[PDB]
């Protein structure tokens, strides 16, 4: 919808829209939508990509063997710049096959987000009703129904949350590879990044 | 919520100091009581093993494996080192029963827990006898209650176990191996 | 703003964004941004392929000691510029657009020239089309060719930023 | 609020409205006049208030007086009057530091606070210098600012006004004296009073960090 | 109702002073919880850490004269005169953590709103009395006696007498704070409390590390000891 009419706004900004640039009232409403569902995908990917580089970065592997005659720890052993590629090819390769399907699933869906769905509100199901294939019926979001206790107001309120956090994920996770590359840059981030 | 599992020692009241409900729904408690009754049945399983194996019992009589020069007795008497002494085909074995058996679990009830129906009512690998095929219905919750303590118990027994494994000294009856 | 000039190939009235049916009234201005990108565009395309051909006789500056032919082809050629020629370039660019080619008026942002066309800079002493469909067809192709020339403009300086000249590899 | 500019005679008789370089109109970035001499008196009330506490410090930092169990007391137990024990610090605490100050600007500053404690912008019709309470995102946090403990939580206007009056007054004079303090420390140039021995800080007051970070 | 009850139990605790809040702690929102429920917290505070000063003072003085109980237990480890910082320093290390989990479990009971309504209470904070402890009554076990009056020869007390029974034990808790961390800070730097300078002998370790200098690990209990 309209850019007045969203869940942004946010308080730290004087409680209005932040737009310094003069974006959301140069375009249209289709591109607004769009613009907010590459920022929920955004802040969703980053703020996995910044509890995963953390975690990486702490040298917290998993207690096993990743392929047969590879380890966690092996892989684990530098820091998580030079973590991906120490992974074995067919689990990138799964790993990023999952993602594909998940993508043209979320996508081929009935009422597109910028045809008439909401941008970020991804289908719980994205493999029920293709023909052909049968996936159980595990939900992408909450498969344990956490957000079945929660109102309306309390939906919005972490909804506003979720926001202001892949917000702060975003930085946080440029801000990682930024002090890996260019040391010295962020002087929290001290070598082991 | 209400549900199963209180009783006593607790003043007849839900037991959760950290909140971990009131974020959880029908569907979210019948996960939670899902995974505490197959952690609580694994866990009581796992103490009457290692128990039976370690402290004493005269063990499976036969041989295990009549080609790749494994004993019975040949395992040992520890936990975790008689089991990597057990061959990688039976443990394969032992997995892919339990997966396929897990699987079945998952796709035989047709009032999934997670959508309606009873959790922990797996099909399947309860009594064959019929021993408790006569029970009333008012002893039936006394048992369910009983093996919802005995199995919170045999958890704390096997990580017992485990870290007097792992760390020793830790759980001090359990000796140093 | 469908039926304007530019809206005529294959997409039709090409808008994803919406910036001028959000803003019906702010398609002048977007048009004369497009032209002076379109004629700056043209021009840098043609100075990409023929410098790689043709070049001057002579010396640059002959204070420097440096020649016309002693420039490569690109970003170095604009390098080795004394910056005396770079100061009167920059003087040349600056008075050929606040005072003769004058694409806005108005104090800080630029609306449009009076009720000119956007891009109708230059005036009396240019060749002025009559015959509204050979009209048409003459600034229908100088958008077109603007458009293609950004394109390619920008394709040549992604190249020469990342390689010594601004052909691609394999060609 | 040009002629709310009369408080002056309030912060000294005789001396009225000084304003050679009048920047009484002098319009900031297209806003408004009032707009501007609000932005005016809220500077000159930080600057102020930062010259007082600086002063303080430089006091403190000439005569050592350190903290009693402060592991970062490795820095050197003579020290310049003050700018090489700001030098001697680990660039990480005074990014903290600046961090800090950042943050609690911010703070002061944003108009979601200001209007629900009840009081506009320094620009915008509100009195400069308030810094509002703590109605933050969940964080209890006690001890604000201004007056933490409450020792002026009941006080007359008259009292305020005057406070507000000398507060003025003494940060003006206190900028002039840490610059006086900084100009002795480098080509010293107050020779009148001499500023009580400060040895000389050769290198630049205006150079914080060790490292140059390139900016 | 809240501020006027703590200047009228100020007034009563000593009518020369009053009110005496320097800092104004009594109008801070500790968690923005009112005004109610952070006066009950700081009077709760205020209250357990006298009590809990006054038993360490007539524990300090037990120990630093030499009390111990007898044979087998915990006594028996540490050395016969230590001064008392040593003597939690020779105890066994599980002893220590025995102590500090029976201290939280007296916590928990004190806490506990089964216990606190079984005798009809409520929580200090949520409105109840600062400093109550809940009898024992409902700790799925019987319990024989409780631990305010074990013999309850308090119950025939006029509420008077309570009130007056409070004001002493609030103004002998802050007389006790003050005496037990002058002890502690005469164990600590010399030339403090000038009245106890050569009585108290320096300490090295910390006091406010409870493992630290941690006691040995030795088995007091016989008969049947298979945990050797
Ligand atoms: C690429 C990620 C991305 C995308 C798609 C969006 C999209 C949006 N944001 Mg947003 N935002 C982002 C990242 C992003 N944001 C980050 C990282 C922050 C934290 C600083 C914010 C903070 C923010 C606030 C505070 C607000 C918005 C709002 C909005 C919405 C209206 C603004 C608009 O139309 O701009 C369209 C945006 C784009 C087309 C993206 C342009 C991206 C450019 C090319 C990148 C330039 C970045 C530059 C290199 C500097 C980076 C440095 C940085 C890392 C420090 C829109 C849906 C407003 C809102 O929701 O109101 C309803 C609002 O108030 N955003
Ligand atoms: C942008 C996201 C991202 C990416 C690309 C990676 C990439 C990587 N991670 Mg990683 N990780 C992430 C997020 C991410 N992580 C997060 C959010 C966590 C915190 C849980 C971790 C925790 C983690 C550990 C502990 C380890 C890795 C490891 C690795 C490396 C090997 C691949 C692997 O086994 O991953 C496994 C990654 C995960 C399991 C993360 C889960 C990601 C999904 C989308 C979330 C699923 C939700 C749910 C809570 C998971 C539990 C299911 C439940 C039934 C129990 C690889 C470089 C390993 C390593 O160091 O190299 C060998 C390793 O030991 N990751
Ligand atoms: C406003 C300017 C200013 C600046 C930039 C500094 C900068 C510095 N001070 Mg400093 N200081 C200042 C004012 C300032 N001070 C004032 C006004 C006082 C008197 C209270 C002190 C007293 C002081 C001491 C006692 C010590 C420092 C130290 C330091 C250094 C380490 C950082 C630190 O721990 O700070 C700590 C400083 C503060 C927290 C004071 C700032 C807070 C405000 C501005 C003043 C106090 C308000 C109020 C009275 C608070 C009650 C007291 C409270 C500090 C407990 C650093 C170079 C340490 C040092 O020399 O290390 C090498 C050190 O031991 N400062
Ligand atoms: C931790 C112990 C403790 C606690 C929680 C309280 C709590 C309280 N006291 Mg109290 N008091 C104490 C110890 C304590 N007292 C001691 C030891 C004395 C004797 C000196 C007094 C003497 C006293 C009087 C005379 C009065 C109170 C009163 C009060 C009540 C309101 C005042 C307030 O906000 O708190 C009081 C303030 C604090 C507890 C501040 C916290 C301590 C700070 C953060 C640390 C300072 C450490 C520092 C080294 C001290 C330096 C001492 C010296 C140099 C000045 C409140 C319930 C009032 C009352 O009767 O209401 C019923 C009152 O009039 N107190
Ligand atoms: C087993 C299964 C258990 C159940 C599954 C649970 C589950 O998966 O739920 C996952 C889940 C959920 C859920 C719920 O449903 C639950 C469970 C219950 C329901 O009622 C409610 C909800 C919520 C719906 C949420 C997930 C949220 C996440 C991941 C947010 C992630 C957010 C990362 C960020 C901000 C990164 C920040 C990085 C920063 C700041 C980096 C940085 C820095 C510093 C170094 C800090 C400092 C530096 O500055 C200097 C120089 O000092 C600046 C900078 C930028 O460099
Ligand atoms: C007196 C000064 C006059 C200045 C004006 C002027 O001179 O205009 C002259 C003019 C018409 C005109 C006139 C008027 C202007 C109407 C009026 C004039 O009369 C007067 C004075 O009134 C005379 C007249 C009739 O002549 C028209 C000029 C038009 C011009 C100069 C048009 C360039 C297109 C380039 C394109 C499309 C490049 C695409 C580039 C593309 C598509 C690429 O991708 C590049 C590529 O590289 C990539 C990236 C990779 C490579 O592997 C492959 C290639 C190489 C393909
Ligand atoms: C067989 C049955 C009996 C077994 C007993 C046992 O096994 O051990 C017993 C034992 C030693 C022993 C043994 C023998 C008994 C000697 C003989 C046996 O020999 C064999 C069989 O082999 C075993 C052995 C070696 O073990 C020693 C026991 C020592 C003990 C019981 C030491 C309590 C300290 C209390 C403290 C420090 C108070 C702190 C202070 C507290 C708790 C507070 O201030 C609480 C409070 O502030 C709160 C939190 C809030 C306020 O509102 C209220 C107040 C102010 C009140
Ligand atoms: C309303 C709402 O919901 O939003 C929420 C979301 C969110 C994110 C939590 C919010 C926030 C607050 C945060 C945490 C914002 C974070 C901001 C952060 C952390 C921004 C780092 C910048 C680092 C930079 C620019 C590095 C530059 C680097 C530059 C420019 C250089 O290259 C340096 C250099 O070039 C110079 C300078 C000169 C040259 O000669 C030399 C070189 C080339 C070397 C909000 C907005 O408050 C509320
Ligand atoms: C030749 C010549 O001219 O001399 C030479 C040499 C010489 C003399 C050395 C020089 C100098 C240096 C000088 C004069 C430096 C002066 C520095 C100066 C004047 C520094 C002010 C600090 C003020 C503070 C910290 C305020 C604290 C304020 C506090 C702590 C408050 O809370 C205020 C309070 O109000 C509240 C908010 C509420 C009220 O209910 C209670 C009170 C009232 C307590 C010169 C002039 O430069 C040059
Ligand atoms: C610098 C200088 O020179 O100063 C010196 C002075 C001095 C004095 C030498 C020094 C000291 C040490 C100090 C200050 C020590 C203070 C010690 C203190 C104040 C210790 C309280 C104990 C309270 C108890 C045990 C409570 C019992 C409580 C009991 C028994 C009951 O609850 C029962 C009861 O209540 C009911 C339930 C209700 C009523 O029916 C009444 C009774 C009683 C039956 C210093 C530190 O060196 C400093
Ligand atoms: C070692 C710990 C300790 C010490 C050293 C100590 C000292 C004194 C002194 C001497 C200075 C007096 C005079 C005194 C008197 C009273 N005490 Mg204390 N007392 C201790 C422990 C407890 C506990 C656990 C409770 C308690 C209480 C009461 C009540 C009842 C008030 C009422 O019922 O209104 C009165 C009159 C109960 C209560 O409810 O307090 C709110 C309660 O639970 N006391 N108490």
């Amino acid at each position: 919808a309209l850019v007045d009419s969203m869940e942004g706004v946010g308080e730290e900004t004087g409680g209005q829209i932040w737009d310094p640039l003069g974006i959301s009232e140069a375009v249209s409403d289709e591109a607004v939508m769009w613009f907010r569902a590459s920022e929920l995908k955004h802040g969703r990917v980053a703020m996995l990509a910044s509890v995963g580089y953390l975690v990486g970065a702490a040298k917290i592997s998993f207690p096993g063997e990743l392929a047969k005659g590879v380890t966690f720890a092996s892989v684990a052993a530098n820091g998580p710049y030079q973590a991906w590629d120490a992974v074995p090819q067919a689990g990138k390769l799964q790993i990023l096959s999952i993602i594909l399907a998940l993508e043209w699933a979320t996508e081929a869906k009935k009422p597109h987000y910028m045809r008439g769905g909401v941008p970020g509100k991804i289908e719980q199901l994205p493999f029920d009703g293709i023909q052909g294939l049968w996936a159980p019926k595990i939900k992408f979001w909450d498969p344990l129904n956490f957000t079945g206790a929660l109102s309306a107001e309390q939906k919005a309120r972490k909804r506003k949350a979720e926001l202001k956090n892949g917000r702060l994920a975003m930085i946080g996770i440029i801000s990682f590879i930024t002090g890996h590359n260019l040391p010295g840059s962020v002087p929290a981030l001290d070598s082991s990044f | 919520s209400d549900m199963e599992g209180t009783g006593p020692e607790t003043g007849g009241k839900v037991f959760d100091p950290m909140g971990l409900s009131k974020i959880a729904s029908a569907e979210t408690l019948a996960w939670y009581r899902a995974a505490e009754l197959k952690h609580s049945r694994v866990a009581m399983a796992a103490v009457t093993g290692w128990a039976w194996v370690s402290s004493g019992g005269p063990l499976f009589p036969g041989y295990l494996s009549v080609e790749q020069g494994v004993t019975f007795e040949s395992l040992g008497r520890d936990g975790y080192a008689a089991w990597a002494a057990v061959p990688e085909a039976g443990k394969f074995q032992i997995l892919g029963v339990i997966g396929i058996l897990e699987i079945l679990s998952e796709s035989a009830v047709k009032p999934h827990y997670m959508a309606g129906g009873t959790p922990g009512k797996v099909p399947l690998l309860w009594d064959p006898l019929g021993f408790t095929a006569k029970l009333s219905p008012e002893t039936l919750a006394r048992k369910r209650l009983a093996e919802l303590k005995n199995g919170r118990l045999a958890m704390i027994g096997v990580m017992s176990l485990v870290s007097a494994h792992f760390i020793p000294n830790s759980v001090p009856l359990l000796p140093g191996s | 703003v469908e039926t304007e000039l530019g809206a005529t190939g294959p997409l039709g009235y090409w808008d994803p964004f919406g910036f001028s049916v959000r803003n019906p009234e702010r398609f002048n201005r977007y048009r004369a941004v497009e032209l002076k990108h379109g004629r700056i565009a043209m021009a840098a395309t043609t100075g990409y392929m023929v410098q790689s051909f043709l070049r001057w006789p002579g010396y640059l500056s002959t204070s420097a000691n440096i020649k016309f032919a002693d420039l490569p082809n690109g970003i170095a050629a604009f390098k080795a510029i004394p910056p005396a020629g770079l100061f009167q370039i920059l003087l040349f660019i600056g008075a050929m657009e606040a005072f003769t080619w004058r694409y806005y008026e108005g104090p800080w942002p630029g609306k449009v020239p009076e009720g000119k066309a956007p891009g109708d800079v230059a005036g009396d002493l240019w060749v002025r089309y009559t015959d509204p469909e050979e009209k048409a067809f003459k600034l229908n192709a100088e958008i077109n060719n603007g458009r293609a020339a950004m394109m390619g403009s920008l394709g040549m300086l992604m190249h020469d930023h990342i390689l010594g000249t601004w052909v691609p590899p394999g060609f | 609020k040009a002629d709310l500019e009369a408080l002056a005679k309030d912060l000294n008789p005789a001396v009225g409205f000084w304003d050679p370089l009048a920047l009484s109109d002098y319009s900031f970035w297209g806003t408004s006049q009032e707009a501007t001499i609000g932005f005016l008196r809220e500077a000159e009330i930080k600057h102020g208030r930062i010259a007082m506490a600086g002063f303080v410090g430089y006091i403190v930092h000439s005569n050592d007086i350190r903290w009693t169990f402060d592991k970062v007391a490795a820095s050197v137990p003579t020290g310049l009057p003050a700018p090489a024990v700001w030098d001697a610090i680990p660039d990480i605490a005074k990014w903290q530091i600046i961090l800090f100050v950042g943050v609690m600007e911010s703070w002061r500053e944003n108009k979601v606070v200001l209007e629900a404690e009840g009081q506009k912008h320094y620009m915008s019709g509100g009195k400069p210098g308030y810094f509002p309470s703590f109605d933050l995102l969940p964080h209890p946090v006690p001890f604000p600012l201004f007056d933490p403990f409450g020792i002026s939580k009941r006080a007359t206007e008259e009292k305020k006004a005057k406070g507000r009056l000398a507060e003025i007054n003494n940060g003006r004079l206190a900028m002039i004296g840490l610059f006086g303090f900084l100009s002795e420390a480098t080509v010293p140039g107050s020779v009148p009073f001499l500023k009580g021995v400060v040895p000389a800080y050769t290198g630049e007051v205006m150079a914080p960090f060790t490292q140059n970070i390139f900016t | 109702s809240a501020k006027a009850d703590l200047e009228a139990f100020a007034k009563e605790c000593n009518p020369v002073v009053g009110y005496w809040d320097p800092l104004g702690l009594a109008d801070l929102p500790l968690w923005g919880q009112d005004q109610d429920a952070v006066i009950g917290w700081l009077r709760h505070s205020e209250i357990k850490h006298g009590r809990i000063a006054m038993a360490g003072f007539v524990g300090y003085i037990a120990h630093a004269n030499g009390f111990r109980f007898g044979g087998i237990g915990p006594q028996n480890v540490v050395p016969e005169g230590a001064s008392a910082p040593e003597v939690w320093d020779s105890i066994p290390f599980l002893a220590k953590l025995q102590i500090i989990g029976a201290i939280g479990v007296l916590e928990h009971i004190s806490e506990d709103k089964n216990f606190l309504a079984a005798d009809g209470m409520k929580h200090y904070m949520r409105g109840g009395k600062p400093g109550y402890f809940p009898t024992f009554s409902a700790n799925v076990h019987p319990m024989p006696l409780n631990l305010f009056d074990p013999f309850k020869w308090s119950k025939n007390a006029s509420p008077e007498k309570k009130a007056k029974g409070l004001v002493t034990e609030t103004n002998n808790g802050r007389l006790a704070m003050l005496g037990l961390f002058g002890f502690l800070s005469e164990s600590k730097i010399p030339g403090s409390v000038p009245a106890l300078s050569g009585i108290i002998p320096s300490y090295d370790g910390d006091y406010m590390q409870p493992f630290l200098p941690t006691g040995p690990d030795t088995s007091l209990w016989t008969i049947g000891n298979l945990w050797a």
